[PDB]
């Protein structure tokens, strides 16, 4: 950080980031909660 | 995360020079005007409330909080200089603030490297040692004559310049009275003894060898006037002594409890007869006495002095020539003070004096200051240190070297010379410093009330004939030599000086970063 | 003269940022690196997509450097460039705009 | 003891005044508030010096190393600052050239004053030393010019005066930015020679149009003015030729309103039913002795209605919108055209020739072509800009009009009077002044003295920016200075400056070869408004600021 | 500059501190230049508990009231420090310093360095040192006479109270001395004199005792109040133990111990009772009017109270420090700590001994002596600030008499000393300079700086002080001319001079001394100091 | 002239400090304002006078016509009054008759 | 007794209105002290607008810099008619006030009355106009002397 405030983009506490294996199963899950919704 | 919890972020390269080289310079210029004869003074408020007015150079430091970190290493230069001499506190700040003003555009504009600096710097501080040794010359230091006019060189600037022909002769006594022969004269301050008095006349005082005590006698008969007094020191106290065993006695009998106070009284009887066994004419206790021991020395004459300073029984036995012993039992005659006269307890109205005057070759004195306050009575005791310190390098060496802008004109001359020589990248900081010792002799001018444009212009031109001896005037600014008004100096004052301002510079000058929130 | 205070007068309005010293062109190769951390595996037709949400929560996905520089807000004065450059790379050839 | 009487009678202002004077140390504040500012421009000096990026409230970021330009978003709070910044402007106005030096010369003025004002010499005995030393300074730049401009327009010429000015700002390549600029120059000049009329400049003549995209070699250069504009009813790229007779009218085109309570006033149904084709026959009878004048196009300065457009679109004219004036008024030095306010047939001496108008895609939106051809000379020529950040193309249109005001220069004094570059200007007047400052008795020898020193930080900058050392490189220059004149004449010594990086150690030989010179009419007013700048905060002894 | 070394830290330099100094003490002395002369006015200390303090003396002034002012500090200290030697002198040299930055500050607006103003101080003071040898007189102390004492103890008190009440204590502090005197020793202590502080009678009731009169009364009803003779023993041991220093106990094996071990401690006080009886009797047995009185400085067991009460022997406990060196002077004896050695020649004697009830509290009064070398002085009152007012009051008058046995030189008051200090600074000649109008300048303004003391005095009894002081010049020139030494006076009743001698107003030596020294060195350092800094830690 | 320049003076002593001099009040001033206090004690005069009934503020009530037992448990900030409060209290004190009339 | 008719208020009298009229004009002339003379001091005025105001008039200062003391606010308003009228004696007016009135002021500390003082002012001012026409020097116009006009505009 070098002691200065590094911010890219606005709102940079306010948005968040996914990536790697854990944003796959975040997306697959949303489907399985959809799924066994209308599945009934 | 935040890494560092201490100053995260940084502040270095030229940034962190500019900082370190102005806060030192601020130092120096609250004590311009604390330089010369006409300098003014300066007033300094504690969150105690006690006022210290002075023109002094290390008090005015000391007592000031810096919150710049490199210059509180500014503040503790007087220290250096107060402790090992005690005179040119304020000469060593305005030399070390100038040469950091002088060596300001070099890193920034020349972008020489400090360590090239540092090295430039070592070799002219070699040369300035030799100037200021061929300069200086040996004097007689058995003459009285010539020692009180050594002294009034710190004198001409502080307030005591009226009475200096009076506080000449106080100094004077004051360093040939603790000094004895053995490293030289090896005397230390801690010998003398400086007494505050408020009230009475700064024109009427006196040496006085002995121990000036505030406290009172201890029974009305204890006779205050002694032809031949003898005294003894003892360190244990005439009260009954009580065992840190923690004694529990079990009374059972009906005459044991009657039989233990009766042996309480036994024993300090006993202790009397100890005493009295060598018949003194005084005794001195640094711990409480006893009522029941005050009636047994009555009938032997025996002045009781309670609740003596610690330090000033040593100060005692230098001058009544007595040993220090804490058993009775070991008491003797060669213990006993002898030599020792004129013993008078004066009548004052605030507290009880007592006099003490001598007839193993150290010894002590007492001078008595009688101010008209006792805020200027606090001056006049800091003015009698410095003015004894001055004798104190003229006893160590006999070497003496001019002052009041002499000394400080003659290196920056024969620095001149020597730079057009080097022809090389340290010619640059090399005559840094050849700039950086006109500005005490510049400092003198600009509190006269002078011009020194065209002082400083012929200065430089009287130097170059061959004379080491032309100095500033003080009151007219004259270039008057400085052998005719007499201004002299010892050389360890004008070394101390110049050494302390070089070693100072190359410390804030490799500082290239300043970082805080350590909290260790 | 009118007062004891006596302030310090500073050179920049306060708020101002600091500069020089050791590190400041490093801030700003620090920061196109990051926004290239998020374009590199855009890269290639196996390459993935971004899915970004505005303050507005308009859903969009791209994986074109000239729209995911267009979604963000980028408020660091060199990490702008690259938004330029993208930009410029869409209007006239239209592709490469990641590369 | 416990609280100060923290300065009786300050009752007499506010609380928000403060009194600053040059006593305790405050002229030696003054002075170190300059070097943080200064500081900045040094880097930013010379072909080499760097940009720097300055975000003002409203998020607009200009990045650009001219100091004038910079100090303008920038809050400046000490007053004397402000000297220093209002100072700088100036000279970007009038000369439109050497505002680094002016930042520098006068921030160096205040540098050497700080020993002057140590030594004790009263700010009267210092001002009075920069200006003897000044028009002495004055005198010695017409003596050492060499060279001249000549010839008006030339294309070899051109190279020595515009080129070596827009070598600091954004270098890059050398002859890419040099020929776009030479290039609309010769056309605005009215050129004819012989005839001794008095020459005749503008420096707003030439426009810079910033386009992203692209490169800079892709650039050219436009003899028309381009703007971005969408035709209404069609486009045409006129290949008919036999070039155009086009018409301005600065007012809009409608049916002229009554300014007060424009209404329809109708009777009875007579009136209504012929009221609607009375309208229609107005535009009609107005715009057919347009098209009977052979008017392809028509230029117009505010909105036109629909009804007028219809007409245009039968004969086939076009149509411009020019907002605002001052993009009208360009547009009529173009084709040498007169606007007038009705709407009836011009006259055929005010109407305009333009060949061709063409509408392409350059930056991805519609732009029409004004450019004209080797006959029927135009003015006002503007320079397409391409560019792939849209920062890089604000401070090129600066660094053009750099250039631009270079020709100014060559109109009002009696010629270009050229003087060396690379720093040889700055460097020669200090071995002058310190034989003017011995042959001056008195005091004031220290401050003339002084004043050549701070010429030297021209030679410094050039060589610290350019990564070499100040230490090594600065003194092995005096010495083609340090030895005089010798016993014959034709002395070509005058031409040795400071190079950038290569194999240093002095080199370019001399700057002749390198065509790289410097301007006599910059330098005077340079000079004169840094010494100016310096001398003014010298002469304040107490400074005053309120609220803070 | 001094903002970079620390933020929260302030300065004056200057000018900017120059007007603190004149400004400070300025305001402070026009609180204090109320107070000058017998027409002063009268200041009420009252403090957050109520405690009303009614005194015309700077010292208790100052004391009570916290100054916040730097440069008044000095001041303060100073007048403080004028007190503890002279017991005088508050209020004049507060008076001085003032005016002496005053008259010099006119001089600096002028273009005058402060540094050769400081010279014309020094050099004008030693001069007046000079002076001050010729003009004092030296008395003959060996008559002893009332009149010379009256008038001079009289001039102090009339700076106190009114005119009703210093004659009345007029008489009481010239009785302050009496029998307290030494020829060669040259010894002279004021504190053997007890001031006593209760409410009985008037302010102006009081009246002065030949010996000594004590707080305690008789702890005992049987004890005698009135003695014809009694025998002072000094006993410094207490008869009642408090503790032990050894930590014991006692460990009986029957009851029968318990009263056999009460009955051990009975005969450790026994002991120390057996030789007090047997010293009553020994000088004589069965003789009335003749009683025995012992007076304790420690605690005396209530228990031995009926042991002296079966002999009519009156006891005194809790006796103060400075009481045992009174009891020798007065009574002729000799102090005792332990009853081992006993004695009728170290006993002392008294011819009255008497003791009164006043309120809740018994007063033991002593008195009717034959050579006694000490007394005291009952001071009473009608209300609280009665008793703090008349002792300062007397403390004050204390000093002034004193300085006449210390220095048989006395000097004329009513202001005529400061009056002939001003054409006497007018022109030095060739004498004493230094410099060519350097010195001068600072001269002036120490000259006519010490003007200040006569025309306060006019100012508080609301007369013109320079219609006052013009008549005085006019008396100075003729008396030169004349042949005649005068000393010119300033009187407040009618608004003319007079003559302090035939007046009866003088003032003391080392009052006016160390005024004039101590007053000198404060606006000295004051001119000399440029900057008022603060700092520090909080 | 908007603000007073608040007297060179205030920075000496304390703020806390009051003052009342000659010609600055008091004179016949504070004399009017112990006849609060003088008409409480003329009421309570002779065989007729009326008691008054003072509560301290620990609570404990107190009803005499007795000037010096009413101002010995009245709190009162006035400096002066005490001057009288404490003329009363000798009164009592002594002779123990007469307190009314020396108020 | 005013804290009777308001229940708050400021008010300052005798010793302590006299140090208001001596102390205020004495911290205005100081100000101008350094301003008066062809070598004084020259002053900068920055308000919080961000306008710059250089000049060596005394009327400036005055006018833009508030003044809190009522005391120099009757002197600020002599000082400015000085220069409407005449064009010049902005400063000279300020020190001759504020140097008057500590001239004065020693003697008032004397005991002299404040009236008396005043009261000898136009006794030795009407002096100055009786010895200002023997003091004046006449000019004739009908030289048209052009150096005349050159020496008086460069004072």
């Amino acid at each position: 950080e070098m002691g200065r405030p590094f911010i890219i983009v606005k709102d940079q506490g306010n948005k968040k980031r996914q990536h790697g294996l854990e944003a796959k199963k975040s997306h697959i899950l949303a489907a399985r909660s959809v799924a066994s919704i209308i599945k009934t | 995360v935040v890494f560092m919890n201490a100053s995260q972020e940084r502040t270095t390269g030229r940034q962190a020079q500019i900082s370190n080289i102005t806060a030192a310079k601020a130092v120096a210029d609250v004590i311009r005007t604390c330089l010369g004869p006409k300098a003014m003074l300066k007033m300094l408020l504690d969150p105690m409330g006690g006022l210290v007015l002075t023109n002094d150079g290390h008090a005015i430091l000391r007592e000031i909080d810096v919150a710049h970190p490199a210059a509180k290493s500014m503040l503790e230069l007087s220290r250096t200089q107060d402790e090992e001499v005690g005179d040119g506190t304020t000469t060593v700040i305005i030399l070390a603030g100038e040469i950091l003003a002088q060596c300001a555009p070099y890193l920034i504009e020349k972008n020489i490297h400090p360590v090239i600096i540092i090295q430039a710097l070592k070799k002219a501080l070699t040369d300035a040692l030799e100037v200021i040794k061929q300069v200086s010359k040996p004097v007689d230091v058995e003459n009285d004559a010539a020692m009180k006019k050594l002294i009034q060189a710190s004198i001409g600037t502080k307030y005591v310049i009226h009475w200096s022909e009076k506080m000449c002769e106080l100094a004077l006594d004051a360093v040939k009275t603790v000094r004895k022969d053995l490293n030289f004269e090896i005397d230390i301050k801690r010998y003398v003894r400086v007494e505050k008095i408020p009230g009475g006349d700064v024109l009427d005082s006196r040496v006085l060898k002995g121990v000036l005590l505030n406290k009172d006698v201890v029974h009305p008969k204890m006779s205050r006037h002694i032809e031949n007094p003898r005294v003894v020191l003892l360190d244990c106290p005439l009260e009954y002594k009580k065992g840190e065993s923690q004694t529990n006695i079990e009374i059972e009998k009906e005459e044991d409890w009657n039989r233990i106070l009766q042996i309480e009284e036994e024993q300090v009887q006993l202790m009397c007869e100890q005493i009295l066994a060598v018949r003194p004419t005084l005794v001195i206790t640094e711990k409480g006495v006893s009522d029941l021991a005050q009636h047994y020395l009555l009938k032997g004459g025996c002045s009781v002095l309670r609740r003596v300073k610690k330090s000033d029984n040593n100060r005692i036995a230098r001058v009544t020539g007595a040993t220090i012993v804490n058993r009775v039992e070991d008491l003797k005659e060669s213990d006993v003070g002898t030599n020792c006269g004129l013993f008078k307890v004066e009548m004052i109205g605030d507290e009880y004096f007592s006099f003490l005057d001598n007839c193993g070759l150290q010894k002590a004195c007492t001078i008595m200051l009688r101010g008209g306050s006792k805020d200027i009575l606090n001056e006049i005791d800091r003015n009698l240190q410095d003015a004894m310190a001055v004798a104190r390098n003229v006893m160590l060496s006999p070497s003496l070297s001019p002052g009041g802008g002499a000394t400080e004109m003659a290196v920056s001359v024969k620095l001149a010379e020597k730079a057009k020589q080097l022809e090389g990248i340290q010619q640059w900081p090399y005559q840094a410093v050849a700039d950086a010792m006109e500005c005490i002799p510049r400092t003198l001018i600009q509190n006269a009330g002078g011009d020194p444009i065209r002082l400083l212009s012929q200065l430089r031109a009287k130097h170059a004939q061959g004379n080491f001896t032309t100095g500033i005037d003080g009151d007219k600014g004259k270039i008057v030599d400085m052998v005719s008004y007499g201004i002299w100096e010892p050389e360890v004052i004008k070394q101390q000086s110049v050494k302390t301002a070089i070693e100072s510079a190359c410390l804030l000058l490799r500082v290239d970063d300043i970082v805080s929130g350590v909290r260790k | 003269n009118f007062g004891s205070q006596t302030p310090t007068i500073v050179v920049l309005k306060e708020g101002t940022d600091a500069s020089q010293g050791k590190g400041q062109i490093i801030s700003n190769i620090n920061a196109c690196v990051a926004v290239q951390e998020a374009l590199k595996p855009t890269l290639g037709p196996l390459g993935s997509d971004i899915l970004i949400v505005t303050s507005n929560q308009k859903t969009t996905i791209s994986n074109d450097g000239a729209t995911i520089l267009k979604l963000l807000d980028v408020v660091h004065p060199a990490a702008k460039t690259l938004v330029d450059i993208s930009r410029a790379q869409d209007a006239e050839v239209g592709d490469g705009t990641t590369s | 003891s416990l609280r100060l009487p923290q300065n009786p009678n300050a009752g007499l202002f506010k609380q928000g005044y403060n009194s600053y004077s040059n006593a305790d140390g405050q002229i030696i504040k003054s002075i170190a508030a300059i070097r943080e500012l200064h500081q900045m421009c040094l880097t930013s000096m010379g072909p080499c010096g760097r940009n720097k990026i300055i975000v003002n409230h409203l998020g607009k970021i200009i990045i650009t190393n001219d100091a004038a330009t910079m100090l303008r978003e920038l809050d400046i709070v000490h007053p004397a600052v402000k000297v220093l910044v209002m100072a700088t402007e100036q000279q970007k106005i009038d000369m439109g050239d050497g505002t680094n030096l002016v930042m520098i010369l006068a921030g160096e003025l205040l540098n050497v004053s700080e020993k002057l004002i140590s030594m004790g010499l009263s700010a009267v005995e210092i001002i009075q030393g920069y200006n003897m030393a000044r028009k002495f300074t004055l005198k010695e730049l017409d003596e050492m010019v060499v060279g001249e401009i000549t010839d008006k327009n030339d294309k070899n010429e051109l190279l020595k005066m515009i080129k070596p000015v827009i070598s600091s700002k954004k270098y890059g390549s050398e002859d890419i930015l040099s020929e776009l600029v030479s290039e609309a120059v010769s056309h605005v000049l009215p050129v004819a020679q012989q005839a001794g009329e008095i020459p005749y400049f503008n420096v707003d003549s030439i426009r810079v149009v910033k386009i992203m995209g692209g490169s800079l070699s892709n650039s050219t250069v436009i003899k028309g003015m381009v703007f971005n504009r969408e035709p209404e009813g069609h486009v045409k790229s006129l290949s008919e030729d036999k070039k155009h007779k086009v018409a301005v009218f600065t007012c809009p085109l409608d049916i002229a309103n009554t300014e007060t309570k424009g209404t329809v006033l109708l009777h009875n149904a007579q009136e209504m039913l012929d009221f609607s084709k009375g309208e229609e026959k107005q535009i009609d009878a107005m715009m057919k002795e347009i098209a009977d004048m052979g008017v392809e196009c028509i230029v117009a300065g505010a909105g036109v209605g629909e009804l007028a457009l219809h007409y245009l679109n039968r004969y086939g004219i076009l149509v411009l919108k020019v907002p605002s004036k001052f993009e009208l008024r360009r547009l009529c030095r173009v084709c040498g055209a007169t606007p007038l306010p009705r709407l009836g047939a011009p006259t055929p001496e005010e109407l305009g020739l333009v060949e061709t108008v063409k509408t392409m895609e350059i930056g991805g939106d519609r732009v029409t072509v004004f450019k004209q051809e080797q006959g029927e000379i135009s003015r006002t020529s503007t320079i397409i800009l391409r560019g792939a950040t849209q920062n890089n193309l604000d401070d090129i249109e600066r660094a053009i009009d750099d250039g631009v005001a270079a020709v100014k220069g060559l109109m009002k004094p009696s010629g270009g009077k050229l003087l060396p570059g690379a720093g040889a200007t700055e460097i020669e007047l200090i071995s002058r002044i310190t034989k003017y400052g011995e042959r001056t008795p008195g005091l004031l020898q220290l401050a003339i003295k002084q004043f050549a020193v701070a010429f030297e930080v021209v030679p410094r900058t050039l060589a610290e920016t350019a990564g070499l050392d100040v230490n090594e490189v600065l003194p092995n220059l005096y010495a083609a200075h340090n030895v005089t004149e010798p016993g014959a004449v034709k002395t070509d010594h005058l031409y040795k400056g400071v190079d950038i990086d290569g194999e240093s150690d002095e080199g370019v030989k001399d700057i002749r070869e390198e065509n790289i010179y410097d301007m006599l009419a910059t330098k005077k007013f340079a000079i004169n408004v840094a010494t100016e700048a310096a001398t003014t905060v010298l002469s304040i002894d107490q400074i005053i600021m309120a609220k803070k | 500059s001094l903002q970079l070394l620390n933020p929260k830290a302030e300065s004056l330099r200057r000018d900017a501190a120059l007007k603190v100094n004149v400004t400070s003490a300025e305001g402070l002395q026009s609180v204090l230049e109320t107070n000058l002369g017998p027409k002063g006015t009268l200041k009420m200390l009252v403090d957050g508990a109520g405690n009303i303090k009614l005194t015309k003396d700077g010292k208790v002034l100052l004391t009570e009231m916290q100054i916040q002012s730097p440069t008044a500090v000095l001041i303060a200290r100073a007048a403080a420090a004028q007190d503890e030697i002279t017991g005088d002198g508050t209020t004049t040299v507060v008076c001085l310093v003032g005016e002496l930055l005053r008259q010099a500050h006119r001089f600096i607006q002028e273009g005058v360095h402060p540094r050769i103003i400081t010279d014309g101080f020094e050099i004008a003071r030693k001069e007046s040192m000079k002076f001050l040898d010729e003009f004092k007189i030296s008395k003959t102390n060996l008559s002893n006479d009332r009149e010379f004492l009256l008038q001079v103890a009289r001039s102090s008190l009339l700076t106190k109270v009114d005119a009703d009440l210093t004659e009345v204590l007029t008489p009481i502090v010239t009785d302050a001395v009496l029998s307290v005197y030494d020829a060669q020793a040259d010894n002279l202590d004021l504190h053997m004199v007890e001031i006593m502080q209760m409410q009985h009678l008037s302010p102006k009731d009081t009246t002065f005792i030949k010996g000594l009169v004590l707080d305690h009364g008789g702890r005992h009803p049987d004890m005698p109040t009135r003695v014809k003779n009694a025998y002072v023993l000094i006993l410094n041991v207490s008869l009642e133990y408090e503790k032990t220093e050894v930590n014991s106990g006692f460990f009986y094996s029957s009851a029968d111990q318990r009263d056999k071990l009460a009955a051990s401690e009975r005969k450790f006080v026994d002991a120390k009772l057996k030789k007090i009886i047997d010293l009553k009797n020994e000088v004589c047995g069965m003789d009335p009017d003749k009683g025995f009185v012992i007076i304790n400085q420690k605690g005396i067991d209530p228990m031995s109270l009926d042991v002296f009460a079966k002999h009519n022997i009156l006891a005194l406990r809790r006796a103060k420090r400075r009481n045992m060196e009174r009891l020798q002077l007065v009574t002729g004896g000799e102090a005792q700590n332990s009853v081992e050695d006993l004695s009728p020649q170290i006993l002392g004697f008294s011819g009255l001994v008497y003791q009164e009830t006043i309120g809740e509290e018994k007063f033991t009064y002593v008195t009717e002596n034959t050579d006694p070398k000490s007394c005291t002085i009952l001071i009473k009152g009608s209300t609280h600030y009665a008793l703090a007012q008349t002792k300062d009051a007397v403390r004050d008058g204390l000093r002034a008499v004193a300085n006449v046995l210390k220095d048989k030189n006395i000097i004329p008051g009513a202001g005529a000393f400061y009056i002939a200090l001003s054409r006497y600074l007018r022109s030095a000649n060739m004498n004493k300079l230094g410099a060519k109008g350097k010195t001068k300048t600072g001269i002036e303004a120490f000259a006519e700086a010490l003007l200040v003391i006569p025309k306060t005095l006019v100012k508080n009894s609301g007369f013109d002080p320079l219609d006052v002081l013009a008549m005085v010049e006019d008396e100075l020139d003729d008396a030169q001319d004349s042949d005649e030494t005068r000393y010119v006076g300033v009187d407040l009743n009618i608004g003319d001079s007079c003559d302090p001698t035939i007046e009866g107003i003088w003032d003391s030596y080392r009052v006016l001394r160390n005024a004039i020294t101590g007053a000198t060195g404060i606006a000295s350092n004051l001119l000399l100091c440029d900057e008022l800094l603060r700092a520090g830690r909080s």
